[PDB]
């Protein structure tokens, strides 16, 4: 996607530490569709 | 500002460090001044309630004097401990950071030249 | 989406029913039936005047007791904790204090109405 | 009132600030401020007259908005850092909103228009509490976060409090308003130095309390609320003129009395940080603050006014009102300058 | 005072029951032997995972498998 | 600034169970007795080290042990087990009290063949002392080297030099 | 923008008379708007038109104060070339006071404001010149 | 169904706006009830049930007393609802216009960080625990009886003393 | 989350602007205080649920408690204002200046 | 505080739920527990002015875990570029991003 950009690290972090920050529902499921997003949220609250 | 000092025990009146300080004499000028404050307090309490002055409440005057002195002794011990803590921290700090307090030595009035300002 | 659906459906039911009630019948509008009822004769004054209520203190303490309800209501979750003694004593204190306040209001005649 | 109600209310007033001190959580500080708010009103409104109702309404409405602003600041801080304590590296907007709300709580100018009115509309007691016990916890909040505060608007609020307190108390015949404007000026003196060595804030606070409480007692002893009522004091209670004089001349900072000590050492610790000319302005408007005290003690002590024929019954009858702490608080004031290194 | 209670039980029995049940609620937990089991049952409920521990070679009071003789045995909840 | 090191897809490819939850809960109590060392070693890896990227083979071993478990179920006691979980799936919370005549059949079959005994009420809910050839993780959280605190002033204090240096007070 | 009012000091007095002029005029208009807000909130008028007239009066008055101050300052620096001289600021403050006495028809206010504004502006230049810091940071 | 929360927030904003315009306490309290319902809904949207339901209950109980009092003390012959004043109607419409315009502006002055219309619905829940139990609100609120037994004491005392305060103010 | 938090902050700001800008009545001001309370509640609860800090979840309930106590005493003073002046309006509380 | 009574008595009335990483009811970690723990353990013994510059990396990491701005900006940039490509007719998403995948377990 971002081959076109001038300067970009594709696997870059945003922290100065090295350990494992578990992801959140936005990074994951971010490039995905909208219903998968709206199932991450509003799947349990909006009950079966 | 010294409330963050290390070893600062909270709401402690007289730490055992203060027990190394020399206490007051008990003849101290500000302690007898506090006794004078208490005497004048008794006299004023007599004057306000339309009682004889120097003649009425000789237990009240004695009580006032004792209260004032018996509080001032310990408050003064505390304040002396606090000023000692100040000076201790200050001397320790100049010992720790000597570069910011350089060992200065000054010249004589023969070598330096201050300007003369005639009055005339 | 299910609860939203049900509530939308009930809203639609009510609005459709009111549309029916207002646009189905025949009307003969005039001022002698659109003016307020007041039992045969006309009003001596307006209804939008101060209405002296006489249980205002009971209303305030109902507000306070609703807050106490709020504080008591987490008990079905509190009881599953491991201590079971701090919560016991605190619930006892809460209920006893609420009842003491109620007894004070009762004795000082706040539950009574301003005659 | 009945004894159980008084016990409840006074205990709540004691626990408001005492909760506000022994509480790291800012939310519990807010709780304590609300306790003070909630429990003071039954005693502002104990006489049940229009003046008391207006005073209580103004107090409630002015203090609730400040409470809500402090709560906004606390919630924003928790959102920012996930903590119920003002760290460093918070937002200056948060800290300034907090400071402005606390200024509205204390009475500092330009947030001062409510204090003289309220103090006028209530008895002599509950002016004492309002001016002494209710200033402490709001000051505790500032004392706990003194490095985070803006040196600019802290001083603008101070200077404005000094100017407005002096120019307000200059022309008041009612004493309940003179003491309020004195409070405003003294809080200005406190909050000016609060970012600089906050122990001097507590020093000025204790001095101000030890002065005002005897003064409010002096007004209590004959229910004095006017210059023309305190002027009839050489006939009723003529042994109080000396202490009233020395305590007014302490409130207006003069050297041999301990009321010059706070101003002196405050100007010292400001001149140590190059706050030269603001300190000069404050020191010079303190004289305008002193002028009406001088006029007051003229009116009551030095040029004894006309009295009435009915004041002779007062001479016949006796009194029991001085509480044995009037003398102590008035003598620790007016005479405790040489103990200044033991005070600082 | 027995006659006062005998009166207050006819006139205003509702408050009598309230005070009696309040006192009973406070007093019966002190008396019962079944009271301690409440905390223990609340403690037995494993809502969170029991995280295993590394074998130093010096943990003989710990089991190396679920069904060993060791550990807090819940045979008091059964056949209570 | 630094990049995240993520595995590849074939580093995540496993012989997976492809099995539902009712049938899983029905065998949970025996999957806690058997296939326990691998599970608990995986848990110790996943909790002692806070990185999923460093416990992958342990997860694959968990999957393989579960596969062998269900295969031993598929060789003996397949139909009683089917009956059990089929009645169990009918519930809405997947409760056991409604399917209690089939537990007996499943347990009797799996106790006759394969000799598995069911755990008691609270056996699966206690720490269980696993060992491993791994080393401990040195510095989890990747904590940076802490700064040294400010030094203590050593000394038994004395009077203030010339008392209070206030303005003109001598003592 | 703070830079716009800090640009008063990027070139000395006697230079760029117009820039300094309506800088100071904008400053005076700002302060006059503040004064009008306080004078309309407290002590309101009998009508919004009277209030707006009050606001315009206050604002254009303060703008005249600032305009004459800046003009006179940069002029008395242009003439008699001495930018590092607070007497120019004194003369400008006196012009400001005289304008205050013009708009508010009183010679007493004129001389009062002259003396006070002149001393204030001379002290302002002495502060800018010697490095005085109103609102200092805590250093000790 | 991603702009749900922005819609609810904007409706809360509009409710508080019409509140701040201060019509009769009848319509004002109606706005309070609408805004409290909306707040309950958004707190649910962020995964909070008990807190929202308690908001709605407590504010209903309060607004009831508010109606009772405003029919007694804060009533006029012409209660002055929103549309009664062209000026208040203009302020309401202008507030909605400025809401729209300022949101469009903050959608431009910064790419993201204040308001994100392109990225919306992606940032609501922030690391849910996909496997969990004893996780809801109600446990934290029930910690007032355990691990937070100071809040319970202080609120109970607040209410207890409030009773006496009210009696004495009304006396 | 940031959008709804901004909107809640602006709602608090509007309620604050309201309670500052008085009209004839007083209960409208008290209602603005209630709205401020509601917005702060929602912000605190949303933060606690976002960050999953269940230990702070007792805080909004305390906010509601003390805020409804504030409303209670405000309503008591309202009763007093009515008993004195009879009309609930704020422009009658103008006798303390003298 | 002002009157450190709790330290004088040892009790903890309110100083055990100050920050996120503090003993939630059932041991469920609040998010950024690690970051807040790290910041608090770096800023200990130190006070204030020095911890505000010697533990700034950890505060930045915590501020990015909690308010989470850089990830927002990053995904925004990615989605912007993706929309641009898809409008230029250059990029097509794969099967496992339009809703057509083989779910893993
Ligand atoms: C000769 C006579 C001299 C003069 C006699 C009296 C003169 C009368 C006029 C005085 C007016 C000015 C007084 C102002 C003043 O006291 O200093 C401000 C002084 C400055 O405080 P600070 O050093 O900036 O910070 C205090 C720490 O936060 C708090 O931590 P800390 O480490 O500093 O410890 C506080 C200390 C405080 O105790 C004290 O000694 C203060 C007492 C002063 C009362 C006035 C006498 O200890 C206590 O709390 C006592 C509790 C004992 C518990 C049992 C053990 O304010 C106080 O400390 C008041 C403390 C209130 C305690 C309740
Ligand atoms: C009388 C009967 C009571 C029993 C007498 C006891 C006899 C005895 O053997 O002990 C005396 C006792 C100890 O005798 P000592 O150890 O052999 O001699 C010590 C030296 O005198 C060393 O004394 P010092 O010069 O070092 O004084 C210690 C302390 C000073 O401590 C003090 O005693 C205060 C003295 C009052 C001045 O601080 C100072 O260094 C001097 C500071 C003076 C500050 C004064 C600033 C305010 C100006 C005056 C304002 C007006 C008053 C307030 C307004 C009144 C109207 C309402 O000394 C005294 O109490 C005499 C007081 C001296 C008055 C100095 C006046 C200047
Ligand atoms: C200085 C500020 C003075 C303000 C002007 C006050 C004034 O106008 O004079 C009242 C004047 C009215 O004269 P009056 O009606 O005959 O006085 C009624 C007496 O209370 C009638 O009282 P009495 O005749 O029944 O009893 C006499 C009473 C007379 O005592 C007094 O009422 C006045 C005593 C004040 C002494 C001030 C000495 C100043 C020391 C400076 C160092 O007691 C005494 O014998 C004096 C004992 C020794 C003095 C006791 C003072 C203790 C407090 C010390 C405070 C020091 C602050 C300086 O006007
Ligand atoms: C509502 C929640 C708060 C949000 C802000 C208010 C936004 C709507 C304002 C509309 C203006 C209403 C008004 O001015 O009063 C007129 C009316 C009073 O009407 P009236 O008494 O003057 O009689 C009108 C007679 N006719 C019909 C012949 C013209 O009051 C209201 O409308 C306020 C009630 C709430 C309105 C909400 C409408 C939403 C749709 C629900 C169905
Ligand atoms: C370095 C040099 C500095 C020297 C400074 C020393 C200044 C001393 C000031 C003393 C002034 C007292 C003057 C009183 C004289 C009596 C006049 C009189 O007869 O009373 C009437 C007077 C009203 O007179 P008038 O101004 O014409 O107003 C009415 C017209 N509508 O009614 C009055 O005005 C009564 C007097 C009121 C005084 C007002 C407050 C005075 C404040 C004094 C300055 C304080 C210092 C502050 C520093 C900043
Ligand atoms: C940011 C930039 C800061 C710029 C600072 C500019 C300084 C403004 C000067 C203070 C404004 C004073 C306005 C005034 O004149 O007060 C009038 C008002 C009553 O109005 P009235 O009597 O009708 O007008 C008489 C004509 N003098 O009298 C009053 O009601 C008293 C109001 C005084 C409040 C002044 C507080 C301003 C300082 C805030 C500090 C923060
Ligand atoms: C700030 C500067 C205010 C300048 C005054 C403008 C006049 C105005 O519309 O607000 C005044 C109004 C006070 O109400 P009132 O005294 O009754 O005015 C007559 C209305 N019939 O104010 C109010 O009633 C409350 C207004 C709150 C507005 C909130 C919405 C802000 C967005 C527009």
């Amino acid at each position: 996607i971002m081959k076109d950009v001038p300067n970009w690290k594709v696997g870059e972090s945003v922290f100065h530490t090295t350990r494992w920050v578990p992801p959140l529902i936005g990074e994951m499921y971010g490039l995905r569709t909208k219903e998968e997003m709206s199932n991450a949220n509003f799947g349990f609250t909006w009950y079966t | 500002m010294m409330n963050g000092r290390p070893g600062h025990e909270p709401l402690k009146f007289l730490p055992d460090e203060a027990r190394s300080l020399p206490p007051p004499k008990l003849n101290d000028p500000r302690l007898v001044y506090m006794g004078l404050l208490g005497y004048c307090t008794g006299l004023m309490d007599n004057m306000l309630r339309m009682r004889p002055v120097m003649r009425a409440g000789l237990h009240r005057q004695l009580l006032f004097v004792t209260s004032f002195v018996f509080a001032g002794y310990f408050y003064l011990k505390r304040q002396n401990y606090l000023y000692a803590v100040k000076d201790h921290d200050m001397f320790g700090y100049i010992k720790l950071h000597p570069e910011d307090f350089p060992e200065k030595e000054k010249k004589t009035y023969a070598e330096i030249l201050e300007p003369f300002h005639p009055v005339r | 989406m299910n609860l939203y659906t049900v509530i939308f459906i009930n809203i639609l039911l009510s609005l459709t029913l009111i549309l029916v009630a207002f646009w189905l019948p025949q009307m003969n509008l005039y001022s002698e039936k659109a003016n307020p009822y007041e039992c045969g004769f006309d009003p001596t004054s307006s209804a939008r005047l101060p209405f002296s209520m006489k249980f205002f203190l009971v209303a305030i303490t109902f507000l306070l007791f609703d807050l106490e309800i709020a504080l008591l209501l987490p008990l079905p979750w509190a009881i599953q904790t491991i201590k079971t003694s701090t919560m016991m004593i605190m619930a006892f204190i809460l209920v006893t204090i609420l009842s003491l306040g109620l007894a004070y209001e009762w004795t000082q005649k706040g539950l009574e109405w301003t005659e | 009132m009945n004894p159980i109600t008084l016990a409840i209310i006074y205990f709540t007033i004691f626990l408001g600030p005492v909760i506000t001190m022994s509480s790291t959580n800012l939310m519990l500080m807010w709780v304590g401020l609300e306790f003070s708010l909630l429990a003071i009103i039954p005693m502002l409104i104990n006489k049940k007259n229009p003046r008391s109702t207006e005073a209580a309404t103004k107090y409630f409405v002015t203090q609730a908005t400040a409470s809500m602003i402090i709560l906004l600041a606390i919630v924003l801080n928790y959102k920012q850092l996930g903590t119920w304590m003002f760290q460093q590296q918070t937002n200056g907007l948060i800290l300034n909103m907090t400071l402005m709300a606390l200024s509205m709580k204390l009475g500092l100018a330009p947030f001062h228009f409510w204090l003289p009115e309220v103090t006028q509309g209530i008895p002599l007691h509950m002016g004492l509490i309002l001016l002494t016990w209710q200033k402490i916890a709001p000051l505790s909040i500032l004392i706990q976060i003194y490095p985070l505060l803006n040196s600019t608007i802290i001083l603008m609020l101070a200077i404005t409090s000094i100017f407005m307190g002096a120019w307000g108390g200059l022309n008041q015949t009612q004493m309940r308003k003179i003491m309020a404007y004195s409070s405003i000026a003294h809080m200005g003196w406190m909050l000016a130095i609060l970012p600089y060595n906050p122990s001097l804030t507590l020093l000025n606070l204790m001095i101000y309390i030890i002065l005002t409480a005897p003064m409010f007692m002096a007004l209590m002893l004959n229910n004095s609320m006017t210059i023309n009522s305190i002027s009839l004091l050489w006939n009723k209670t003529p042994a109080m003129l000396t202490m009233i004089s020395l305590m007014l001349l302490s409130l207006g900072g003069l050297p041999p009395l301990t009321g010059f000590l706070p101003k002196w050492i405050i100007i010292t610790e400001l001149m140590k940080n190059n706050c030269l000319i603001m300190a000069t302005l404050m020191a010079m408007m303190a004289l305008l603050n002193l002028f009406f005290y001088t006029r007051l003690i003229y009116s009551t002590s030095l040029t004894m006014f006309p009295t009435n024929n009915n004041s002779k019954m007062m001479t016949h009858q006796t009194k029991t009102k001085p509480n044995l702490m009037f003398s102590t608080l008035a003598i620790m004031s007016t005479m405790t300058l040489p103990l200044a290194p033991q005070l600082i | 005072i027995s006659a006062f209670l005998k009166n207050a039980w006819a006139k205003e029995p509702v408050l009598v029951v309230s005070f009696s049940v309040w006192g009973l609620a406070i007093i019966m937990p002190m008396i019962s032997p079944y009271t301690k089991y409440a905390s223990m049952i609340n403690k037995a409920t494993p809502y969170n995972y029991p995280v295993p521990v590394r074998d130093d070679g010096n943990m003989p009071d710990v089991p190396s498998h679920p069904q060993d003789p060791l550990g807090p045995s819940l045979d008091w909840l059964k056949n209570l | 600034p630094g990049i995240v090191e993520l595995p590849t897809l074939e580093e995540l490819k496993v012989e997976e169970v492809k099995v539902s939850s009712a049938v899983l809960k029905a065998a949970a109590h025996h999957y806690g007795a058997q296939c326990d060392k691998t599970n608990k070693e995986f848990m110790l890896c996943r909790w002692e080290e806070k990185d999923p990227r460093r416990c992958l083979k342990e997860g694959k071993l968990v999957n393989g042990c579960a596969l062998n478990f269900f295969r031993q179920i598929k060789s003996h006691c397949a139909e009683p087990f089917t009956e059990y979980w089929t009645c169990l799936d009918y519930s809405n919370m997947q409760l056991f009290r409604h399917c209690r005549q089939q537990q007996a059949k499943f347990d009797q079959c799996v106790l006759d063949k394969l000799g598995w005994v069911r755990p008691d009420l609270g056996q699966l809910s206690k720490v269980t002392k696993v060992k491993t050839d791994r080393p401990l993780p040195e510095n989890p959280y990747h904590s940076r080297a802490r700064p040294e605190p400010n030094p203590v002033i050593e000394g038994d204090l004395k009077p203030a030099k010339h008392g209070t240096r206030f303005f003109f007070w001598t003592v | 923008v703070k830079r716009f009012f800090e640009s008063y000091h990027e070139v000395p007095d006697g230079t760029q008379c117009h820039r300094k002029t309506y800088i100071t005029t904008a400053l005076g208009g700002i302060c006059g708007i503040i004064g009008s807000a306080y004078s309309v909130s407290l002590n309101p008028a009998d009508s919004t038109l009277e209030a707006v007239a009050r606001v315009g009066r206050y604002t254009f008055t303060a703008a005249a104060i600032g305009a004459m101050f800046g003009l006179t300052t940069c002029v008395s620096a242009q003439v008699r070339e001495k930018p590092d001289d607070p007497l120019n600021y004194f003369i400008g403050g006196c012009a400001g006071g005289l304008t205050l006495g013009a708009r508010t028809h009183s010679y007493g206010t004129a001389a009062m404001g002259c003396v006070y504004m002149g001393t204030a502006a001379a002290l302002f230049k002495i502060g800018k010149l010697e490095g005085w810091e109103l609102f200092p940071t805590p250093k000790v | 169904m991603n702009n749900y929360i922005f819609v609810l927030s904007s409706l809360f904003l509009v409710g508080c706006l019409g509140l701040a315009l201060k019509p009769s306490p009848i319509y004002g309290g109606l706005g309070l009830i609408v805004s409290g319902f909306v707040g309950c809904l958004m707190v649910l949207g962020f995964g909070g049930s008990f807190l929202g339901l308690m908001v709605f209950l407590i504010y209903l109980g309060g607004m009831l007393v508010v109606f009772g009092y405003t029919t007694a003390m804060a009533t006029e012959e012409y209660p002055e609802t929103w549309g009664s004043n062209w000026l208040i109607l203009g302020f309401l419409v202008l507030g909605v216009i400025m809401e729209v315009f300022l949101i469009c502006v903050l959608n431009y002055y910064d790419e993201v960080g204040v308001i994100n219309l392109d990225g919306l619905g992606d940032w609501l829940m922030y690391e849910v625990d996909d496997v969990g139990v004893m996780l809801e609100g109600g446990i934290g609120v029930a910690a007032m009886y355990s691990c937070a037994t100071w809040m319970m004491v202080v609120a109970g005392w607040s209410l207890f003393a409030g009773i006496f305060i009210i009696i004495e103010i009304t006396r | 989350m940031p959008s709804t938090f901004f909107n809640l902050t602006m709602a608090f700001s509007l309620s604050l602007l309201g309670t500052l800008m008085f009209r004839s009545h007083l209960m409208s001001t008290l209602l603005c205080l209630e709205g401020m309370v509601l917005s702060l509640f929602i912000m605190t609860s949303v933060t606690s649920l976002n960050s999953n800090s269940m230990s702070s979840m007792p805080i909004p309930i305390t906010i509601l408690v003390f805020a409804a106590c504030e409303a209670a005493v405000g309503l008591a003073l309202l009763v007093k204002v009515s008993n004195t002046y009879g009309t609930d309006y704020v422009q009658n509380l103008n006798l303390l200046q003298c | 505080p002002f009157l450190d009574i709790q330290k004088k008595l040892g009790i903890s009335l309110d100083r055990h739920f100050m920050f996120l990483s503090a003993e939630q009811p059932y041991k469920n970690a609040a998010r950024c527990h690690a970051f807040e723990k790290e910041w608090i353990e770096c800023a200990h013994g130190i006070g204030g002015t020095r911890a505000k510059k010697e533990c700034k990396i950890e505060f930045d990491d915590f501020e990015e875990c909690l308010l989470r701005y850089k990830t927002m900006r990053r995904m925004h940039d990615i989605k912007k570029q993706r929309e641009k490509l898809m409008k230029e007719g250059k990029y097509t998403p794969p099967p496992h991003h339009s809703g057509r995948e083989e779910p893993r377990p």
